[PDB]
């Protein structure tokens, strides 16, 4: 059915990426604890970490992993322009799950990024139906709820934020 | 020189299924030149002829990702030589073809076969 | 010692979570959880994800009426003989009829059904005693009373019957394999002892034929799960547990080669790049230094298509491995001493459609073969300790022989170099 | 390649459909087979071999495992002693026969 192969070579550069991550910041257990304080899985938020490594691997969803690879990802952000995301990524989730709105003017400066636009080409074949009758793309950002930080602190923001940073982070797609 | 003599042909049919659900790639030409499988004149290269990838509605946001490039877990099917015959079979209305892209190539063979049958008749 | 025969008691085996209930196996176009296509114990189909295992055990309750096992039956017939008529319940008229009206009583042994019959077991065995030729069956009963009646009845895996739910074109038909059929009809029947809740004497006089039918399945479940599924070469006893799959292997069609030694031998160039993939893996994983994923890439666009830079890895491969990366090559099907040699791989053939393994001349007579068309096996070896206690298969071990102690004929000079050498000699 | 539903490997359909460059159906060992391999004294490597290719899946993942990573050059395998496959499913066999498992 489904061959052992790729999957145990998906689980050797989970495990090569955890070693990677140890070794550029140092880390250890007890900054592990330190960072997870007593978080739990966040659904967009796993979500974004595949959006991450999707290039490099498949997550396999174990949770440890998955809080190792929020530490290296948050903080591989947190060294350029990434100001507000990985202060959400470090919040923990608000129970007021929601979808709000979206400001349509900051999606069409989205459309107007000629960087986006090459994507579009690249995904082309897709846009010209399948994004029309519901784009995907960013379907996510109709997708946002509200996060409930450790530090007594919740997410409240403008939206221009992600819309410039996570278009980012489709150009390391 | 005498084996260069000894020369065989060989020909090989194999026919490939696209659903609603996997979709082709642009494995040959450029971005507005998609053409998933060779044409008629065209060598198929790198002894592949067309691949498929499995589309998911959840995974539209990463695999679907880079059309252009094959992603590691597809569909792709293999063969040498040259493109002598071409036949399609389509149980789908046209319109979904006049609005898909990646089915361009296959709406264009589709016309011609449709004129030459009608020119027949 | 191995795995021992004992029909130990089930009671203290049997877990209550493993007691199937009567219920059909599908049910609205899903399988019953209930049922012998139950999820909740009993693993999954499609899925292997199922944290249980395959070797869960499934089980149905008989404790009401305890019921003669049917591996002891044979032997039971044996020390008794037509057992069959003594449970055959022909004795009723209400629902059986009059029907031939003339029988053999025999004391009235006969037509007494299973639970008469278990009530007068050892009276009948006293009956039924031959002191010279079935003395050892009495006695193997004599130290089996606590196993003969059994109470509980084991089902066999979902995922390991290879029973299936098709589509046939004139519908859906649940193809199963016979064994559930007659487990169903175990069931089913079991359904009417508990379906018959309210007591009067014309439901045991048809409830005793029932106990019939009963044993008479039970017998039907052993000798057929034990026909097919443990007998013969297509049985399991044989096509696995000796020998089974490989998952590292390939074959090859032989061709001759000069200019290297004996042992030496030249693999093509596709299935040393399919054999060794994880070596290759792993050394462009150190060299290029990215992740897994992309080598594998990588390697797949190498054996797509003839590369130089994959070809030089496989040769530093050859080159700086411990052991050569030797190989065990057999010939089906093998019927010699030696039939099978342990040899080392000595050059990589460059040519990238060359598909034939080069073989030296001198070893074709050990292995028994020709260049005809001959398919051979190879077996790749990776553990260091397998490479040294396989190194006594090597063909230099062989050289000895172990008939006469002298110098082996099978690796003598061949047919062209005896001429040869009798063209200098003489 | 794809295992069957004894979990042990088994031929597939993507040859003929042509998704497959080789034809990759893997090879059989048999009566002869086995009884050439116990000619060298080595009953237990022949066991190990056995259980670390295809009969025990946790030890034939624990050999992909040592084996991807550590030196290419040098392969120093290490192998558990859980129980196979086989003999697990000839267990469920007896013991559903009504037969039972007593080593020694």
């Amino acid at each position: 059915r489904n061959d052992q192969g790729n999957s145990i070579i998906n689980e050797c550069s989970i495990k090569q990426e955890i070693a990677k991550i140890k070794k550029k910041y140092n880390v250890t257990d007890e900054v592990m604890k330190e960072f997870i304080n007593g978080r739990e899985l966040n659904s967009i938020q796993i979500y974004l970490v595949k959006i991450y490594y999707s290039n490099k691997f498949k997550v396999n969803s174990n949770k440890n992993d998955i809080f190792y690879l929020l530490y290296g990802m948050t903080r591989e952000l947190g060294e350029m322009n990434f100001s507000i995301i990985p202060e959400i990524l470090s919040c923990a989730i608000a129970p007021n799950v929601r979808k709000m709105n979206n400001r349509k003017k900051l999606v069409d400066k989205i459309i107007h990024s000629d960087k986006y636009s090459y994507l579009l080409k690249s995904y082309l074949p897709i846009k010209n139906i399948l994004d029309k009758n519901n784009v995907i793309l960013q379907l996510m950002t109709i997708k946002n709820a509200k996060f409930m930080n450790k530090e007594n602190k919740e997410v409240d923001f403008s939206t221009d934020h992600l819309a410039e940073e996570v278009l980012d982070m489709l150009l390391c797609i | 020189s005498a084996a260069k003599k000894l020369g065989t042909f060989s020909v090989n049919k194999v026919k490939v299924s696209v659903n609603t659900n996997d979709i082709l790639l642009n494995l040959y030409g450029d971005n507005e030149n998609y053409k998933g499988f060779p044409d008629i004149g065209e060598h198929i290269k790198n002894q592949i002829i067309a691949s498929r990838r499995r589309f998911d509605y959840n995974t539209a946001l990463y695999e679907l990702k880079n059309l252009n490039e094959m992603r590691d877990s597809d569909t792709p099917f293999f063969a040498d030589g040259k493109i002598v015959d071409i036949e399609i079979f389509s149980n789908v209305p046209e319109e979904e073809l006049k609005v898909q892209k990646y089915n361009e190539q296959v709406l264009y063979y589709i016309n011609k076969q449709k004129e030459f049958s009608n020119n027949v008749y | 010692m191995g795995k021992k025969l004992s029909l130990i008691d089930f009671n203290e085996i049997y877990n209550e979570e493993n007691l199937i209930t009567r219920a059909n196996p599908i049910e609205n176009h899903e399988f019953s959880d209930d049922g012998i296509y139950s999820e909740r114990i009993f693993g999954s189909y499609n899925e292997d994800d199922d944290d249980k295992d395959i070797d869960t055990i499934g089980w149905i309750n008989i404790e009401p009426y305890y019921i003669i096992n049917p591996i002891l039956f044979t032997i039971i017939k044996k020390c008794i003989p037509s057992i069959n008529k003594i449970i055959n319940y022909q004795q009723s008229i209400d629902q059986n009829g009059e029907n031939i009206d003339l029988t053999e009583e025999i004391g009235e042994d006969d037509y007494i059904g299973l639970v008469k019959f278990k009530d007068n077991f050892d009276d009948l065995l006293e009956k039924y005693t031959d002191k010279k030729k079935y003395q050892k069956e009495y006695d193997f009963l004599i130290e089996n009373h606590d196993k003969i009646f059994i109470n509980k009845l084991p089902v066999f895996s979902h995922k390991l019957r290879p029973a299936t739910l098709l589509t046939g074109s004139k519908g859906k038909v649940l193809a199963f394999d016979e064994i559930n059929n007659y487990y169903n009809f175990v069931i089913e029947y079991i359904n009417q002892i508990n379906e018959g809740v309210v007591s009067d004497d014309s439901i045991d006089l048809l409830l005793l034929p029932l106990l019939y039918n009963m044993q008479f399945y039970a017998n039907n479940i052993l000798t057929r799960i034990i026909s097919e599924y443990l007998r013969g070469k297509k049985g399991f006893l044989r096509k696995n547990i000796m020998g089974s799959r490989i998952n590292f292997s390939a074959r090859n069609v032989i061709t001759p080669l000069i200019g290297h030694p004996i042992d030496e031998v030249a693999m093509p160039y596709k299935t040393f790049a399919e054999l060794y993939k994880f070596q290759l893996i792993n050394l462009i994983s150190k060299v290029k230094g990215i992740n897994y994923n992309e080598a594998l890439k990588f390697w797949e666009k190498g054996i797509l298509g003839f590369n130089q830079e994959l070809y030089n890895y496989m040769e530093e491969l050859i080159t700086k491995t411990k052991g050569g990366c030797t190989f065990l090559l057999n010939r089906n099907p093998t019927i010699s001493i030696g039939s099978i040699l342990y040899l080392k791989i000595g050059l990589i053939k460059k040519d990238y459609k060359d598909l034939t393994l080069g073989i030296s001349n001198n070893l074709l007579s050990a292995l028994s073969g020709d260049y005809d068309g001959d398919v051979l096996n190879i077996i790749p070896v990776f553990d260091n300790k397998m490479k040294e206690h396989f190194s006594l298969l090597s063909p230099q071990n062989f050289l000895v022989d172990r008939n006469n102690g002298r110098f082996n004929g099978d690796f003598d000079l061949q047919k062209d170099q005896i001429l040869g050498i009798f063209i200098l000699n003489n | 390649s794809f295992m069957n539903l004894r979990g042990l490997p088994a031929k597939s359909k993507n040859f003929k459909e042509h998704k497959d460059l080789y034809s990759k159906t893997p090879v059989r060992i048999g009566n002869m087979e086995i009884s050439n391999l116990s000619l060298t004294n080595e009953m237990g490597s022949i066991m190990d071999m056995l259980n670390s290719y295809s009969n025990n899946e946790t030890n034939r993942r624990e050999l992909i495992m040592q084996l991807l990573t550590g030196n290419p050059f040098d392969t120093n395998i290490d192998l558990s002693d859980v129980e196979s496959g086989t003999s697990k499913i000839l267990k469920s066999l007896f013991t559903c026969l009504g037969l039972s498992i007593d080593d020694v």
